[PDB]
């Protein structure tokens, strides 16, 4: 029984790390979109005028 | 994990309980200190 509980514990830790991964990749792709778009048309207009 | 530690506690608890019961068995066995005490005394007297 005790070892059943321990394998349960490690499975829970797997889930914890998995949702950690989801959060990290969210931050990543948000940064990536924010970086690729670089400078939008508003600042282009500011500099041009 | 806390619940795991808890049934570990009661694990050790049951282990202690049944080792106590085993002690009770060893006392209550047929060839106990009463039988050996009687035999020692009677043999020693007759031997002397």
């Amino acid at each position: 029984r005790i070892q059943q509980r321990t394998v349960d514990e490690v499975d829970a830790d797997i889930a914890v790390l998995a949702e950690s991964r989801r959060s990290a990749q969210n931050r990543l792709e948000k940064y990536q979109q924010l970086y690729d778009e670089d400078i939008n048309h508003g600042e282009q207009r500011a500099m041009s005028l | 994990r806390r619940e795991a530690a808890q049934m570990q506690v009661e694990y050790q608890e049951t282990q202690q309980a049944h080792t106590q019961a085993q002690l009770e068995l060893l006392q209550r066995k047929f060839t106990n200190k009463a039988l050996y005490s009687w035999m020692r005394g009677k043999l020693s007297a007759i031997y002397y």
